């Protein structure tokens, strides 16, 4: 029955190395 | 069709992410053809699906600790989703993979909403999503040929990049 931003921040971490995951190819 | 600015912009992103949240909110592997995004439709939910799993089936533990941490169950909801959709990005650093991963993040949340039958308040939330995502990123999204160039970016693997 609240709202912790830890999904921010969490969400926010993913999306780094994500992008760092994706960015970055097979080489 | 251009009326305004760029309304073009927020009816492709819309259809592609209505389409791929209740796609996945299914629980099966579909794909429905989209109304008025055909080319960027079937290109972007094409790559927004194989992107948008594998970024939440690597931190589907993350996202399932936050989605049970999650009280989200009405449309007042929304406000917080799409403040932290916009927190990702209070750093100015409008990366893709932070733009996907809301993308699957709202999927997650679909599926969620889905599984226990609560489709009601996932149109909303599709809506929700797609309008504050796009609305905080109109120029920069405008300016990266849109979902043109977000395919591109997670296509540089062995499909399209070189």
């Amino acid at each position: 029955a609240e709202l912790p931003p830890e999904f921010a921040a969490q969400l926010r971490k993913i999306g780094d190395k994500v992008y760092c995951t994706w960015s970055a190819p097979d080489m | 069709g251009p009326l305004g600015s760029e309304d073009d912009l927020y009816r492709q992103s819309l259809e592609i992410i209505s389409r791929y949240l209740r796609e996945q909110a299914t629980g099966s592997k579909d794909s429905k053809p989209l109304g008025e995004a055909g080319a960027a439709g079937r290109r972007a939910l094409e790559t927004l699906r194989r992107v948008g799993d594998g970024v939440q089936r690597n931190h589907e533990t993350a996202f399932q600790g936050m989605l049970r941490k999650l009280d989200i169950k009405n449309e007042g909801d929304v406000k917080s989703f799409s403040r932290v959709m916009v927190h990702v990005f209070k750093d100015g650093v409008t990366n893709w993979g932070r733009i996907v991963t809301l993308i699957s993040f709202g999927a997650f949340v679909a599926k969620h909403l889905k599984s226990v039958n609560q489709e009601s308040f996932i149109e909303p939330l599709a809506e929700t999503i797609t309008d504050v995502l796009v609305r905080t990123k109109r120029d920069w999204l405008v300016k990266q040929r849109g979902w043109d160039g977000f395919v591109e970016f997670f296509h540089v693997q062995d499909l399209e990049g070189g």
